[PDB]
């Protein structure tokens, strides 16, 4: 067993910058070539960067020359990446990752990620609407109350009901970055469709990393 | 600069059953090409290195080899924890390329979605704008689409979708689309619907609203 | 064999004018696996040939099942060719006795990095840095520049797809020169006064042969009778002169 640490993970506003750092355990950097990849969502991967620990030499992808720079501590037994000029283009998941020599070999051994995405609101509260349900039923009897949740910054975001104590028949689709630069995503609850008329619907929209909430009652309306 | 082709991208088998995946690199890359899978939520694991040497950690049911100028991975028993997506590596030559990533479907029983709509609400046209809503939940397979309709007339241009992850028991999973008018075209229509349709589905679900209504 | 090369670095060897005692690995059991393209696993001494080759190298155990005359591959294409104008054998015993460790084993240097594929019978040992890149390297390595042959972490805790293994290969071949290399012969017991099918060194015939007054130059084998009909043998391990009647 060896390991790949990824941390420095953050939030940039656009022409901002982030540095990343990911530590070794295991095994030492020399001998080895430290690497970056990164991960937009929706994409597959894409690899930006890679340094030869005991060379100090670098390769960079064409599609991040005269932004990123990569670089390695052999006494620190650690990888650092140094993300510049950064867009909303720019969101990804970035991952360590190791391979052999200076290349020709695959990368075995690679880190988990750290979720780096940029910005021009290093905070937004969501503005978050009620979704009022159609009268008609579903296959089982069922009928849903939901909600959507818009412009709000960052990702991710959780979202539950009924203040947070609703969990059962709860069901969210992934939030996707807008052209604002900020979040929105939908969500339902689906039960016997009597039950939205007894149970309560509140749309709980948490947001640990800037320290809020969202509660917004939804409810059946005239069809 | 060795660009990536695959194919196919995506395949979808019964558990047992056998899978080839094939990539080409479009310049020479020998023997130097890696597979990867990778699981929602984690980092890709190495599978197969220097184009057919199975990783240790990765069971013996995989293996691979070159034809002509592909390289091709099998799979000769598909089991639950193999259902992932396989990317190739070239790393050759720099800069390290990689190709889109292979999405493998475990078979599961073929569904219908369950369609609700959820027609613009009276906050949601506090904002001068109307969004229709359109929730698809638990069906199968992974290739599907959200088709919309404003008086009976095919909408382009004016949409918006979001999917989410399937299932580890039954593979199902869910579509999320909206219609996007001003409030001031929402009030010209009369009529809204949602058309749902998948690869699988023989019969299309057809759920609608008039405007104004909930 | 004590020692072994890299694959690339195929230690050929040829083999002549002796008795090769094809089968003792078969019947030896000490290499794991025996087996055998054109020929047969056991009786395989009694197959002559002018001459016959006995190579040996260290391999993957993925690698040993793709080494086989004729046979395609990623180490049977590009380091070395066994080609299928010949009949052969290959065998390999678990080198986790004796060539693994931790840290590797820097003796068996494996081709990585390649402009092309090595010819049939063709050994080669070159250490120049490899351009996989658009410009020369001049025997400096870096990115895209590398050290064509490298050692494999070859360790007891491997499992047997990447475990090592001494290879040794039998090939057979026949050009156009007197054969030299054959297996052990069996001869059968000698039985004198009494009448037996004899067949001596190639040369047949019927009847009861005994003690010959006959003398000969120690030169001679044979004795003959009008239209070169047998009348004497020497023993081919016993120096007497029999007669034939
Ligand atoms: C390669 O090594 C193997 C080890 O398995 C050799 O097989 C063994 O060869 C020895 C020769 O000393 C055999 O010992 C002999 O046994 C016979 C009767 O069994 C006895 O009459 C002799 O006095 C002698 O002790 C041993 O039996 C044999 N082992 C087996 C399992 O057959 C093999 O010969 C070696 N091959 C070469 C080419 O060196
Ligand atoms: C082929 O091998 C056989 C062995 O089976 C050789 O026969 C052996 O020859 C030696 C040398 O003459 C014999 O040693 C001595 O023999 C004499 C008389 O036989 C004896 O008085 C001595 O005490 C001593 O043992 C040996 O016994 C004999 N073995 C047998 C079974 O006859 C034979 O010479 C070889 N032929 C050739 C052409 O090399």
């Amino acid at each position: 067993e060896v390991q790949l640490v990824e941390s420095g993970g953050g939030l940039v506003q656009p022409g901002g910058s982030l540095r990343l750092s990911c530590a070794a355990s295991g095994f030492d950097l020399g001998g080895y070539s430290m690497h970056w990849v990164r991960q937009a969502p929706g994409k597959g991967l894409e690899w930006v960067a890679g340094i030869y620990a005991s060379g100090g030499a670098t390769a960079y992808a064409d599609s991040v020359k005269g932004r990123f720079t990569i670089s390695a501590d052999t006494s620190k037994n650690t990888a650092y990446l140094q993300m510049n000029s950064l867009r909303a283009e720019d969101t990804a998941v970035y991952y360590c990752a190791r391979s052999y020599y200076y290349g020709g070999f695959g990368m075995d051994y690679w880190g988990q990620g750290t979720l780096v995405t940029v910005s021009s609101a290093s905070t937004k509260g969501p503005s978050v609407f009620p979704l009022a349900p159609s009268s008609k039923s579903t296959s089982g009897g069922t009928a849903a109350l939901g909600c959507l949740v818009k412009d709000y910054f960052p990702e991710p975001v959780t979202v539950s009901w009924n203040s947070g104590a609703l969990t059962s028949g709860v069901h969210t689709f992934p939030a996707v970055l807008q052209s604002s630069g900020l979040y929105s995503l939908s969500s339902v609850v689906t039960v016997p469709s009597s039950s939205l008329g007894t149970q309560t619907y509140i749309c709980n929209v948490n947001h640990k990393p800037s320290n809020t909430k969202v509660d917004k009652k939804v409810e059946p309306k005239s069809c | 600069d060795i660009q990536m082709t695959q194919s196919p991208s995506s395949l979808s088998a019964s558990v047992g059953d056998r899978v080839t995946i094939t990539c080409r690199a479009s310049q020479s890359v020998s023997s130097a090409v890696a597979w990867y899978q990778q699981k929602p939520g984690k980092a890709p694991k190495l599978l197969i290195y220097s184009a057919s040497d199975l990783y240790s950690g990765v069971p013996s049911r995989f293996s691979g080899s070159r034809s002509g100028t592909d390289f091709t991975l099998t799979i000769s028993s598909l089991q639950p924890e193999d259902f992932a997506t396989y990317y190739c590596q070239q790393s050759h030559t720099y800069p390290i390329t990689f190709g889109q990533g292979t999405k493998v479907e475990i078979k599961r029983t073929v569904a219908a979605p369950s369609v609700f709509i959820f027609p613009p609400s009276d906050e949601q046209l506090k904002s001068g704008t109307a969004s229709v809503v359109c929730l698809l939940n638990n069906f199968y397979p992974r290739e599907a689409k959200v088709q919309w309709k404003v008086d009976n007339a095919l909408q382009s241009g004016n949409s918006q979708e979001s999917v989410t992850e399937q299932d580890s028991k039954d593979s199902t999973y869910s579509l999320s689309s909206t219609l996007t008018l001003s409030k001031a075209d929402y009030e010209k229509h009369k009529v809204y619907a949602c058309e749902v349709t998948h690869q699988g589905l023989s019969s299309p679900v057809t759920k609608s609203f008039n405007r104004g209504e909930c | 064999a004590t020692r072994f090369a890299s694959v690339y670095a195929w230690n050929r060897k040829r083999i002549s004018n002796c008795v090769a005692d094809y089968s003792v690995l078969y019947n030896s059991a000490s290499f794991s696996t025996f087996k055998c393209y054109g020929v047969s696993p056991t009786k395989l001494n009694d197959l002559c040939f002018t001459n016959v080759y006995a190579d040996s190298f260290v391999i993957r155990g993925d690698e040993v099942r793709q080494i086989a005359p004729g046979q395609t591959g990623k180490i049977a294409d590009y380091n070395y060719k066994l080609p299928d104008d010949f009949t052969g054998c290959v065998i390999a015993w678990n080198s986790n006795n004796l060539d693994s460790k931790v840290g590797g084993n820097y003796n068996y240097l494996y081709r990585l990095f390649r402009k092309s594929n090595l010819k049939p019978f063709e050994r080669d040992i070159s250490t120049e840095i490899y351009q996989a890149g658009s410009t020369p390297c001049n025997g400096v390595e870096g990115f895209n520049c590398y050290f064509p042959l490298q050692s494999y972490g070859f360790q007891p805790t491997n499992g047997v797809g990447y475990q090592p293994y001494r290879v040794v290969v039998l090939s057979f071949e026949l050009l156009h020169a007197p054969a030299t290399v054959c297996g052990p012969k069996k001869s059968t017991n000698l039985v004198k006064n009494k009448c037996v099918n004899f067949n001596f060194n190639g040369l047949t015939g019927t009847g009861v042969l005994t003690e010959s007054n006959k003398k000969f130059l120690p030169f001679q084998q044979f004795g003959r009778d009008i239209a070169d009909t047998t009348d004497a043998v020497r023993d081919p391990q016993t120096l007497e002169i029999l007669d034939i009647t």
